[PDB]
RNA sequence: UUUUUUUUUUUUU
């Protein structure tokens, strides 16, 4: 194996709904983490969902009405763009720019609720200078990146002299 | 087996058949062989 | 020449003796059956995965061997052995960048028993472009699968089609024809009900002899006497073109039939494009001899009509009747003199009778054999 | 062209051995300017 | 601040005159 | 694997806000990301970092703040010839080209807009260096790792003597 | 007038 490079534009849209409204960013992980209970999607796009569901649930934005109003907070999230992620999975067939949609209940302890997600991944064969996928993450939030990586079920290294490149999907 | 053959050349040919429905076969294969 | 060649069978292994066959197995049985099940639920299968799918589920079933199967100088196994579907073409690797599906990881093996009958019955639908005839054999696929695992439920909902741009493809043709000559011989298996899907592909372009063999279960001569009786040099290239040494028919167990599916041949010189005059004249003889399938054959045009009906019509006299009145027994040689020396009129009860052959038929399509007679007969 | 759709092209195509039927046809009287036939 | 995700900055900014 | 590279370099820097800044801190916490999205050289985004911790150090005001202190505004500008010792292993070729970026940056308290104009290149001359390392005038005390690592690089105080550079891992 | 085809025939006796 070894490491190959992957351009593509991505767009992302999030939406969490429960009580009691959601503190801490670890429940963020746990919660969305679930979204591919029973996976019907596409295959060969795994490596690429999962990544983008993490940076979905990186930078969610909770509603106003989380501040006016208790009774029903929401969180929602939505991205946009054209990224090169490094990965050694294999070879990925062609891609389509085509959304999936994904509805789920989730229970995590305390914590209930529904997750909606919406994505749509494409291939790019231009000759732009995109951004590392990576670099679209905040940096002002969470800690470490081994450990948040193995919530989604993904496996990442630390290259010393370069960004990240992925392992495997753990799942 | 008959011989017919074209009038204007001379040739020769055989009509065969579509055999489009099965062939039958005889109990004595099966205990002859096997 | 704006028309196109002649091919035959045995000219195509007088040059390789191995059916390539192309097909991806890459990918396990379970992501493949995802693939499919869900791409037909859905509606966006790509045909290779149909393909590989196939072959991953039609490769345990084999069956015992009682005799000696040999066809075109080719051999298939010898008598007391085990063989399967595929030892009957050359399995190769097919290359080049592959597709992608929509997998499920929850998928019972139960679902395969009536998975490739499926497909082979979509094949099978997809090829008759009329609702009524579709929607019944799409009901009877159903009816099918249901006797073998019921509660199976309709995919490929009634709207978008799918499954008819296969037909296009080479590799499920030579899959189809394969499953249904193996399922031919062993027609006492248990899952013979597969042959439900893959039984157009046997005699298919082949619409030239078919007839030639109903005109002589009709007649009741043996054929030479029918082969005399023609009276036209016109039929008689396309009789030469069709009995030729090789090309071994009267063979149950050849490759003949599948000279299309397998590619053995393009164009089949027993097509009812290339044989026009023989069809018709071996039909309208058929439909004036009180048969059944008369009415629904087609008219192919570009052909002189005028010539071929007074010759099937002298032939149907000839053998429904067996001056001094017409000669008593059937042969060609005594009835030419008959009608030559009372000219070539044909006698008023001649016509009586092709008429009262054709008075009654209820349905009738446009150009069909059957309208012809009732246009020009009835009069 | 008016005879090919008169007079069709009837005789004997594929004989059994030696069987070939010959036309019986040399009285020269017909006798008048009816159609003749042939192609 | 006791939570996460709760608005952050509102860039916008009314504290102005 | 010790390696020494060299490099000419140039840096200038300017920041825009309101609330005008009291702490280095916040300036520090304010530049450290001034590469949210990269389009850059690959093979550059380390060195670059380097060379913004030298921005960081040489923080200056303008007599726009002496003329009113709601528009905030400070410039920087370093220039020269270095050399750097570090543990990634090899560089790929440099080129000399002027790279600018402007980016919002956003820590709350503190908002505005920093502006970076880069140019790191080749010193394909065969003459010595004084170290990259030694070069500023803010030597500050011992937690010169803790400044670095704050910014997101790694680097050591052990019997080398010196800061190299280490590790990435710059995202915490 | 993409491509072939030409019983809105056919699991099998």
């Amino acid at each position: 194996n070894q490491l190959r490079y992957e351009k593509f534009f991505f767009t992302v849209k999030m939406t969490v709904r429960s009580n009691r409204p959601f503190r801490t960013y670890s429940d963020v992980a746990a919660a969305v983490s679930h979204w591919d209970h029973m996976y019907i999607g596409m295959a060969g796009k795994r490596p690429f969902y999962k990544i983008l569901a993490f940076l979905g649930s990186s930078n969610l934005k909770a509603t106003p009405a989380v501040l006016a109003d208790q009774g029903q907070p929401e969180y929602h999230a939505h991205c946009e763009g054209r990224a090169y992620l490094p990965h050694r999975m294999g070879k990925t067939p062609p891609m389509l720019n085509v959304p999936e949609h994904f509805r789920r209940p989730f229970n995590i302890g305390l914590y209930k609720g529904t997750i909606e997600l919406t994505m749509t991944i494409y291939d790019d064969e231009s000759l732009e200078a995109a951004p590392m996928i990576w670099d679209h993450f905040n940096s002002s939030k969470f800690s470490d990146f081994r450990e948040k990586a193995l919530m989604f079920g993904l496996i990442v290294e630390k290259k010393a002299s370069g960004a990240w490149v992925l392992d495997s999907i753990s799942h | 087996s008959v011989t017919v053959k074209r009038i204007i050349d001379n040739t020769v040919i055989v009509p065969k058949l579509p055999a489009n429905e099965d062939p039958v076969e005889y109990p004595a294969d099966y205990f002859r062989k096997s | 020449a704006n028309e196109d060649p002649v091919e035959y069978p045995a000219d195509y292994f007088r040059k390789s003796k191995e059916i390539p066959l192309y097909i991806n197995t890459t990918k396990s049985l379970s992501d493949l059956r995802g693939y499919v099940y869900q791409g037909l639920k859905s509606g966006n299968v790509s045909i290779i995965h149909v393909n590989s799918y196939l072959y991953g589920a039609l490769k345990d079933i084999r069956g015992k061997l009682d005799k000696d199967w040999s066809s075109f100088g080719i051999n298939i196994g010898k008598a007391g052995d085990t063989i399967g579907i595929f030892d009957l073409v050359s399995l190769k690797a097919l290359d080049g960048v592959l597709p992608d599906g929509v997998s499920d990881a929850s998928r019972t093996s139960a679902d395969d028993k009536w998975l490739p009958l499926y497909l082979l019955g979509l094949y099978r639908v997809g090829r008759t472009q009329m609702p009524e005839y579709r929607k019944k054999l799409m009901d009877g696929l159903t009816n099918q699968c249901k006797m073998i695992n019921e509660q199976f439920e309709p995919l490929v909902p009634e709207g978008r089609d799918i499954f008819d741009v296969w037909g296009n493809d080479s590799n499920y043709t030579k899959i189809v024809a394969a499953v249904d000559m193996f399922f031919h011989m062993f027609k006492k298996h248990e899952c013979a009900s597969f042959r439900y899907g893959t039984i157009v592909s046997r005699f298919k372009d082949c619409a030239a002899l078919a007839t030639f063999g109903h005109l002589c279960k009709i007649t009741g001569m043996s054929t030479e006497d029918v082969t005399t009786w023609i009276l036209n040099r016109e039929v008689a290239d396309e009789m030469v073109q069709m009995m030729l040494p090789g090309q071994e028919i009267d063979k149950a167990d050849s490759y003949m039939p599948y000279l299309i599916d397998f590619g053995l041949s393009s164009k089949s010189p027993y097509s009812s494009v290339k044989n026009p005059a023989f069809h018709f004249w071996g039909q309208l003889t058929a439909l004036l001899l009180r048969s059944t399938r008369a009415r629904n054959a087609r008219q192919p045009d570009d052909i002189e009509y005028t010539s071929l009906t007074t010759a099937g019509l002298l032939y149907a006299y000839a053998v429904g009747s067996s001056t001094n009145a017409p000669p008593q027994g059937r042969d060609v040689v005594e009835w030419l003199g008959w009608f030559e020396d009372q000219n070539r009129k044909p006698t008023p009860d001649m016509m009586q009778y092709a008429k009262r052959a054709v008075m009654s038929l209820q349905g009738l399509r446009e150009k069909t054999i059957g309208k012809y007679a009732k246009s020009e007969f009835d009069k | 062209a008016y005879a090919v759709g008169s007079s069709a092209d009837l005789a004997q195509q594929f004989c059994v051995g030696d069987n070939k039927y010959t036309p019986d046809d040399s009285t020269g009287g017909l006798t008048t300017n009816a159609p003749p036939q042939g192609r | 601040k006791s939570y996460f995700g709760v608005d952050e900055m509102d860039t916008y900014d009314p504290n102005q005159l």
